[PDB]
């Protein structure tokens, strides 16, 4: 077998003259970080991950991890696939490694606080150690200040930081004060300071000269795994189990030596931990490496780099420039960003202009009509401001590009409207835009005006009847229709060519209320796709087809947290979202699940606006009687060097099966697949068949608890299950050009207890299917899923005993439908349900036929076969039937690290016999977690927690081990295999994901 | 959070882990022996295995087999007292901690030494497994002495990538090495227990058992026998 790609825990990262070197599983990855290009992947260790690495000035790399250490040439790492022959194994765990000052020796710190001085073949020359009783270390570093001044800085499990002089073997300090084990120690470059961190969640700054504690910093919310000084020892950066990277100021004064002060918090990795960090002082950039396999680049000067990121003005500042013109209780009530800066309007209808160039405010004009609750809208790209009020009045003003002179103005009143409570605008075409106005009277009209971009005159006015439960919240135009977002998750589509035509009404798209954005995505044939966001966090992608219109939901999901106020696609095709999490504005890359920026607004955040500008966005908002301008610049470097996968266990993996349907040509070089994680999400992505490179599309968040199973049951349907009887049927759409879409089709009825497993059998032509589920309480249920009424009907229920049931599988042999379970007692138990369900089995390829009878709940019959196989729980269950579907061979992997092969047969009289064919008692060193039959049952691939992938062959019902290979994926627990046309692709899941070829 | 956390509070056990030692003894039956007399619980905090030892050896035993029975439970952290248990706050490596344990028996070797100790996992599996092997090794050197020849030693293990090294590092010292999950052991944990039966012949800041078992063993892996435990 050959390993192709790996995404998983990346324990360390180093900046090196325009490279990032990342310890990435057992490899080093070398990136050109300005372009985010992966130059090479070089395997350094046979199986151990790289915990630490450092570079000599002359390009030698010292790397260590667990008991492995190696010295390797940067030039070889740049071009070779593997350098594992240079790996050496030390007898003890290696806590740290540094080059000697002249790079002629290396110093290895063991977990027992001994230093091994080695030559550059990693051979020991001598050892240094302290006197006294042993210390066990969870961290430590060797800090080389000069040729003969080497400090060993040891973080013990007991919570002391021992700092001692290497060559004299002399204790300098025993820094006490932490409450837990010490998980990282670092020293400032200028020799002034020690920093340590623990699982007490504190960072402690120590005086390296006096050994006194200077400052204790409490900010991180979980254990801290790494920290270091940067920016000439004026700042500290830390990285944590809480998935944040935190920057601290070292504030030096006379009266207190120095103190830590929190400066910035960056949430940068997926749940959970962050292991590695490094800073490039010149550019003030950081790099972090996560348990999720993400490598994140952080602009440490997001708020300062260009010098205009943050600005605020109170009404007094503004009055200092416009003059004392504001009345008692007058405040800014609307604002828009244009090329020149801001146009704002006050509660008394004063229209103000802020120039981004001169930084000056000035009064432009007053329109007393708009002292009656003015609303502000705009067409940013065309420098058009739109003012409305509650008295059916409208004011349009157009501004010159740089000058900001008023070059067009129009005003009008709409007699159709009594009171007006909502005004929306959207772009229409090269010459005009649309404006809608609504009133709360149910009998008044919904008014849409088409307005010239050139002189702001009305080209046409349309008046529509409002459907019953309709309050417009957002607006987009498409061809000759307007799509109007409404409350209650309603979307109303009107036809601008025929205001008497009945509107097309999409009700209840999501559980939420206000529709916040409608955005055109793509079109194909006679269908157009739209993104529709909802304030309460839900977003839906709908497909509008011209056949009269019809619609289908292609995608549905919920943001992790907070209000969702809009979403758009960037030039890379990534879904970008924005909204609020309580008082915090967010801009979030929802495709790859990382935050782009955030801002503390006014809690209630009643007045805010976001606008796109060249090289970023401007966020405008009112907070605490101040008008704030936050410029959100595109990062000076790429956001990530790897996007990453889950940062917790991957419990299941499913590849979308090949089909005769019209899967889009973009996916032709690879496969769409799902990972299901204990982090409670399902991630839908793609991998390239040749390179194993993985790309993310979506992170589905419906499940409330950790996933157990996900399986594509055919080319467009997928079932997942977790606990709380969460079982969801999903529908996938892969017909469009850039990404697949997935939406929930139905959830299983619920009776706490878990759905441990399921299996399905399709009902011939139907797209209906039978579903069996087994539960923690030993119950068994059989369901009929019917497409047209989109529901699950319970047709059978029963119980095995009381113990948990881990796996279940449908087996169709001859004209019988069999159910096979594997309880925790280690038995294989067979049920023949044929007589008790209104379905028939076709004798070959075993297809179900619907008898179209009414739904009765049968009781589960007594088992027809009970064979003991394993001495404990059965973790993996697979089967393959023979060519005549008269028998099946059943493969089981056990918690007893045994591998079982059993035979299920029907005789001429249809009597079921289950007999065991072979049992390998020591098939693995630990729990066997996956066991799949391939090549018509001739071969077996197994996975187990010992991180050894085993390939087997079956000859005459007997198993023999034919190949084995280690993976870095710890806690190896999921496996998926697909044939290419036989050569196979293996997806290997646990903590991390690896793709292999066989 | 689950079933056993609930029934631990119902039975007055300090932790759900109490059922792991009970579900263990539902076979091996090393605590159902009337002849069983002296036991040591290492890294016992907060003490639920010592409660189980107390209930089985005293509350649930005829007065006829309660004589010279002595339960010592050791942890560096201080423990709330348990009826019929001498709790020692000591380091399993320190001096008199074998001498003091020596004295609380009549210079008799223990029938049975158990340890359910484990640090909180970090999520870094290679570190978590290595640290767990450390605890077992250091626990093993007290068990090397105080254990009666032919007496069982029970310890919690991290049943991961390098467990097979521990099994054969442990071959030199036991008649039958067994490995068991109970059923109160969470499916989401890499947990298992190494139930070492029939203590066989041992040997005859400095050198420790971890480096001298690393000395002889070295880089070899064997697979111990497996045994489910509960009913
Ligand atoms: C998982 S807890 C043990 C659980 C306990 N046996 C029970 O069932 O209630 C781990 C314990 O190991 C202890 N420990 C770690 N190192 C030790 C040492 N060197 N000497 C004594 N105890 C130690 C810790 O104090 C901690 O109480």
């Amino acid at each position: 077998m050959k390993d192709l790609s790996h995404y998983g825990p990346a324990l360390c990262v180093k900046f090196y003259n325009d490279y990032v070197l990342a310890g990435y599983g057992p490899f080093i990855h070398v990136y050109d970080y300005h372009s985010a290009t992966l130059i090479n992947k070089c395997r350094l260790f046979h199986y151990n991950k790289v915990h630490g690495l450092s570079l000599s000035s002359e390009g030698k790399i010292l790397a260590y991890g667990a008991r492995s250490v190696t010295i390797v040439e940067l030039e070889d790492v740049l071009k070779k696939e593997s350098l594992v022959d240079f790996e050496r194994i030390n007898s003890d765990w290696i806590t740290g490694a540094t080059f000697s000052f002249d790079n002629l020796q290396i110093y290895l710190l063991t977990c027992y606080n001994k230093v091994l001085i080695c030559d550059l073949n990693c051979e020991v020359l001598f050892r240094k150690s302290l006197g006294g009783e042993r210390s066990i270390l969870y961290s430590g570093i060797i800090k080389v200040f000069g040729p003969d001044k080497v400090y060993v800085n040891a973080g013990t499990v007991m919570g002391g930081v021992i700092i001692w002089d290497l060559f004299s073997e002399t204790k300098i300090h025993n820094l006490l004060g932490h409450e837990g084990s010490i998980f990282y120690v670092n020293l400032s470059n200028n020799g002034r300071y020690v920093a340590s961190c623990s699982d007490d969640r504190s960072i402690r700054l120590w005086d390296l000269e006096t050994g006194k504690q200077l400052s204790v910093g409490w900010s991180h919310t979980a254990r801290i795994w790494n920290l270091m000084f940067f920016d000439n020892d004026s700042k500290l950066i830390s990285v944590s189990e809480d998935c944040t990277c935190r920057v601290w100021n070292i504030i030096e004064s006379r009266e207190n030596v120095a103190e830590l002060s929190i400066s910035n918090v960056y949430e940068v990795h997926l749940i959970k931990s962050i292991w590695g960090v490094d800073v490039k002082d010149d550019e003030m950039i950081a790099v972090t490496s996560g348990n999720d396999g993400r490598l994140k680049l952080i602009d440490l000067l997001q708020l300062k780099r260009h010098g205009d990121e943050e600005t605020s003005f109170s009404l007094d500042d503004i009055a200092k420039q416009c003059g004392d013109i504001f009345e008692k209780n007058e405040s800014i009530k609307g604002f828009q960003w244009f090329s020149f800066g801001v146009i704002a309007i006050t509660s008394l209808g004063k229209i103000l202009k802020y120039s981004d160039v001169t930084k000056q405010w000035k009064l432009l004009l007053t329109n007393e009509k708009f002292n009656s609750y003015p609303i502000t809208n705009g067409i940013q790209t065309q420098n058009i401001a739109v003012f409305s009020n509650n008295k059916s009045d409208i004011l349009l003003i157009k501004f010159s590009k740089d000058s900001a002179d008023i070059i067009e103005t129009e005003e009008f009143h709409l007699d159709e409207l009594s009171k007006t409570n909502n005004c929306l605008v959207t772009e229409y075409d090269d010459d005009s835009f649309l404006l809608t106005l609504q009133s709360p009277n149910p009998r008044e009209k919904f008014v849409c005006l088409e307005i010239s971009l050139q002189n702001l005159k009305i080209k046409s006015k349309h008046c529509f009847n409002k459907p019953e439960n309709f309050s417009s919240s957002c607006l987009t135009s498409f061809r000759n229709h307007i799509l109007v977002g409404s409350r209650f998750s309603t979307l109303v589509i009107y036809n601008l060519l025929d205001e008497s035509e009945e509107p097309f009404i999409i009700r209840r798209l999501s559980p939420g209320d206000t529709t916040t954005s409608i955005e055109f995505v793509e079109d194909k044939d006679n269908s157009a796709v739209f993104s529709v966001t909802n304030r309460d966090g839900y977003y839906v992608f709908i497909e509008l087809t011209k056949n009269r219109l019809s619609y289908k939901v292609l995608h549905s999901n919920k943001m992790m947290k907070g209000f969702l106020e809009g979403a758009f696609f960037n030039s890379k095709g990534e879904y970008i979202t924005y909204g609020f999490k309580s008082s915090l504005f967010y801009l979030y890359n929802e495709t790859n699940c990382y935050e782009l920026a955030s801002e503390v607004c006014g809690g209630s955040h009643r007045l805010w606006n976001l606008a796109k500008i060249t090289d970023g966005h401007v966020l405008m908002y009112i907070k605490a009687s101040r008008f704030h301008l936050r410029k959100i610049y595109n990062s000076i470097v790429p956001e990530t060097l790897e996007n990453g996968v889950h940062g917790r266990e991957i419990r299941d993996i499913s590849i979308c099966p090949v089909s005769n349907t019209n899967t889009n040509d973009n996916f032709k070089d690879g496969h769409i697949f799902c990972t299901a994680s204990e982090d409670t999400t399902i991630k839908l992505g793609y991998f390239n068949n040749r390179t194993g490179k993985v790309q993310n599309f979506w992170t589905q968040r419906k499940h409330v608890s950790g996933l157990q199973r996900c399986q594509f049951i055919n080319h467009k349907l997928m079932i997942s299950s977790s606990a709380r009887e969460e079982l969801f049927l999903w529908e996938l759409n892969d017909k469009y050009n850039k990404r697949p879409y997935m939406t929930i089709r139905q959830a299983l009825p619920v009776s706490d207890l878990r759905i441990m497993d399921f299996d399905v059998k399709f009902i011939s032509q139907s797209g209906d299917f039978l579903l069996v589920t087994v539960y923690s309480d030993s119950t068994i249920k059989i369901w009929h899923y019917r497409e047209n009424q989109n529901k699950f009907d319970l047709i059978m229920q029963g119980r095995y005993k009381t113990c948990c049931l881990f796996n279940v599988v449908f087996i169709a042999l001859k004209e019988e439908l069999l159910v096979v379970i594997s309880p925790t007692d280690g038995h294989l138990v067979v049920y023949n349900i044929t007589e008790y369900v209104p379905f028939s089995v076709d004798p070959i390829s075993g297809d179900l036929v619907d008898h179209k009878l009414d739904a009765t709940i049968s009781n589960l019959p007594a088992p027809v076969a009970q064979l003991p196989v394993h001495q404990s729980g059965v973790k993996s269950l697979d089967y393959v039937a023979n060519a005549t579907r008269t028998s099946a061979t059943i493969l089981t992997g056990g918690d007893d690290n045994g591998l079982g092969l059993s035979n299920l047969k029907l005789d001429d009289s249809n009597k079921v016999t289950l007999k065991t064919s072979d049992f390998i008692a020591a098939a693995a060193s630990s729990t066997i977690t996956s066991g799949m039959l391939i090549n018509g049952g001739k071969e077996v691939i197994t996975t187990s927690v010992d991180q050894v992938i085993r390939a087997w062959e079956i000859t005459a019902g007997k198993l023999s081990l034919v190949d084995k290979k280690r993976t870095t994926v710890a806690d190896t627990g999921s496996l998926e295999i697909i044939s290419n046309d036989s050569e196979k692709t293996l997806l290997i899941g646990g903590v991390g994901l690896s793709i292999w070829k066989k | 959070r689950d079933l056993y956390y609930r029934k631990a509070k119902e039975q007055g056990y300090r932790a759900r882990s109490a059922f792991k030692l009970l579900q263990l003894n539902d076979q091996f039956h090393f605590l159902d022996d009337p002849n069983l007399k002296r036991v040591v619980d290492l890294c016992a905090a907060p003490g639920s295995w010592s409660q189980v030892l107390s209930r089985k050896l005293f509350d649930e035993s005829p007065s006829s087999d309660k004589e010279d029975r002595k339960i010592v439970s050791v942890d560096l952290q201080p423990m709330s007292p348990i009826p019929h248990v001498t709790t020692l706050q000591a380091d399993i490596t320190h001096p008199k901690t074998l001498a003091r344990i020596l004295k609380l028996f009549g210079n008799e070797k223990a029938d049975f030494v158990c340890s359910d100790g484990a640090p909180d996992v970090t999520g870094l599996h290679d570190l978590d497994e290595y640290v767990q092997q450390q605890l077992i090794m250091s626990a093993l050197q007290l068990t090397a002495c105080i254990l009666k020849k032919g007496g069982t030693f029970v310890a919690k293990i991290f049943r991961g990538r390098d467990i097979d090294m521990l099994y054969s590092q442990l071959g030199y010292l036991f008649d039958k090495i067994v490995c068991a999950k109970p059923r109160s052991s969470r499916g989401t944990s890499l947990e298992a227990f190494i139930v070492c039966l029939g203590y066989n012949p041992p040997s005859n800041n400095k050198l420790c058992i971890s480096d001298k078992l690393s000395h002889w063993n070295e880089e070899e892996r064997n697979i111990a026998e497996f045994m489910a435990c509960g009913s």
